[PDB]
């Protein structure tokens, strides 16, 4: 819940808090969308979604 | 079988799987569907690509 910055081995800059994260198959890590906007992360070792 | 250099067009579903496809140098109906970039085309006259 703060304009933070990410580095999920990429890098960028919003805020983050807690995601449902239906939509995740075949060792996924970012959940991307149409027009390439990044939403719906995970931890590189757990697997709780933000 | 042997496989040729050509151009596909390819649909993913709500799972990220692949569910439908389309060979665009099959017949003039692909070439109309890979040309508007749909699988399902109204009643009317279009222009082709090659
Ligand atoms: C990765 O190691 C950290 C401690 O460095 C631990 O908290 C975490 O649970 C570990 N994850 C796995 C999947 O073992
Ligand atoms: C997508 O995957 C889920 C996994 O539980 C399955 O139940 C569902 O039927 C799948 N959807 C389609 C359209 O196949
Ligand atoms: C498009 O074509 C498919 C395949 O025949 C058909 O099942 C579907 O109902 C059609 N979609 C629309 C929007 O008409």
């Amino acid at each position: 819940n703060q304009c933070v910055n990410f580095n999920f081995n990429g890098l960028k800059g919003t805020g983050v808090l807690t995601s449902s994260s239906k939509r995740f198959q075949s060792f996924q890590q970012f959940g991307r969308d149409a027009s390439d906007f990044t939403d719906s992360v995970r931890d590189p070792q757990t697997l709780e979604i933000l | 079988g042997y496989l040729k250099p050509l151009t596909f067009m390819l649909s993913y579903d709500l799972n990220g799987t692949i569910k439908n496809a389309v060979d665009c140098s099959q017949d003039p109906l692909a070439e109309l569907k890979c040309t508007i970039k749909n699988f399902n085309v109204s009643k009317g006259i279009y222009q082709t690509s090659n």
